[PDB]
């Protein structure tokens, strides 16, 4: 009955400046064995769990070496040398010890240069019509940082309740956020109207951007 | 490749049993022993249940009475047999190899997992998706596939079967109000390489035997 504690919850690192995270045990993690039972476990978004650290500052077969892990007896420390856009995702630590408990998982994110986003629309499918619902969509492809602003306007006059929003995890590679944005209603209600407007706000912009499509 | 491969996730009403297996490649599942971790949707993990290589298991406390892990080496094959479902169980569920043997002494970390299969616990009977096309600006042009309404959690989509890799974003599913889930996959293509190209997504909602492709032409 072992507790793991793991802080802090979330990190936003510049690439290639240090990061730590720390695990500490609710009772100490060393063995007869001269051993400390911890592992560190890394899980990149949409993968399983994959193995980094184990006994505390094992590296494991094809981890980079900028992932060293370190610390004993009821503390220990996963250290990333220097950060790179590949590493962004939840890590987790586990004692196996009794019985196989995980910290909660410091999720890692990536401090980029500002991006603005590519913005892009698309109109209600032939077939969705044809069936009598009328879905909008609005992309913002590749942005950072998360923080985006999707404004729905129909006929320019606003638009509040009838849309949701999806945001991608951070990219690995150009550490990107993605977004898609769903303006949903009846059609009926759909061809009341003929102006339809996405409008988007971002730190990376100077004026809230407005691609757009009428009826 | 060492590596473990799922298979047969699933919905069921509570109460309901189901059984999960894996599939191992280049190393054999006697030889180690074998463990499940969970993962509820937007939790972190939770180990489940291990399998030692003298046949014995051990299990965590959310679980003992209702779950048996058991391997068939002739397969070699894991399997996990869950009984006896509630909406607690509901979550991704990950087999994976532990690299490990406490009748000797060395502990090489669990270092081989499957892809994670997935269980829905509820009563709701399956609902599947349809999949709407979603057809185009700069140098480069965007394009993408709706597949919307459907229950439960998740869906597989991929671009001309996993020929396109580069430049896709699958989205996280939304919750309707009307109980259904709906997702938008889309991908950044060169303007340049206009619609004289074929591009079908391949949309695949396990829980019902619905498995489609489309063109998405403007």
């Amino acid at each position: 009955d072992i507790v793991m504690n793991q802080s802090p919850p979330s990190l936003a690192v510049t690439p290639g400046e240090p990061a730590s995270i720390s695990c500490r045990a609710s009772q100490s993690l060393l063995y007869s064995d001269g051993h400390n039972y911890l592992d560190w476990y890394l899980q990149k978004p949409g993968q399983a769990p994959q193995l980094l650290i184990y006994l505390g500052s094992t590296r494991a077969s094809g981890v980079p070496d900028r992932f060293s892990g370190s610390g004993s007896g009821t503390d220990f420390t996963l250290k990333i040398s220097r950060v790179e856009a590949e590493d962004v995702g939840v890590y987790y630590c586990m004692q196996p010890l009794q019985s196989y408990t995980f910290g909660q998982g410091t999720k890692l994110e990536i401090k980029r240069t500002v991006a603005a986003p590519s913005v892009f629309i698309f109109p209600p499918s032939d077939e969705q019509l044809k069936s009598g619902t009328a879905s909008v969509v609005c992309l913002l492809n590749n942005f950072y940082p998360r923080e985006a602003k999707v404004q729905w306007k129909v006929d320019n006059a606003l638009q509040s309740g009838n849309s949701q929003e999806s945001v991608t995890e951070q990219d690995s590679k150009d550490s990107t956020y993605s977004l898609s944005s769903t303006l949903t209603l009846s059609k009926a209600d759909y061809e009341k109207h003929k102006v339809y407007a996405c409008e988007v706000t971002h730190q990376g912009l100077s004026s809230p951007v407005t691609k757009s499509f009428n009826r | 490749e060492v590596q473990l491969v799922g298979s047969g996730g699933g919905l069921i009403q509570p109460g309901g049993s189901l059984r999960l297996s894996c599939a191992a490649s280049d190393f054999s599942v006697s030889e180690y022993y074998m463990t499940w971790v969970r993962q509820a949707p937007g939790k972190g993990l939770e180990w489940v249940a291990v399998l030692y290589k003298d046949g014995s298991q051990f299990y965590a406390p959310s679980v003992k009475g209702r779950f048996i892990v058991s391997r068939d080496n002739s397969k070699n094959s894991l399997y996990l047999q869950m009984n006896n479902l509630r909406g607690e169980d509901t979550a991704v569920y990950f087999c994976a190899r532990e690299n490990a043997d406490y009748g000797s002494d060395y502990y090489f970390g669990m270092d081989v997992w499957g892809q994670g299969t997935a269980v829905a616990v509820s009563s709701a009977s399956t609902k599947g998706p349809s999949v709407f096309p979603l057809a185009p600006s700069g140098g480069t042009a965007a394009l993408g596939c709706l597949v919307k309404d459907y229950f439960p959690e998740p869906v597989t989509v991929s671009w001309n079967s996993g020929a396109l890799t580069s430049s896709v974003h699958t989205f996280p599913a939304v919750l309707q109000s009307s109980g259904l889930y709906s997702l938008s996959s889309v991908v950044t293509v060169p303007s340049s390489s206009l619609g004289t190209q074929t591009y079908i997504c391949n949309v695949n909602h396990k829980p019902s035997n619905t498995k489609v492709d489309k063109k998405a032409e403007p």
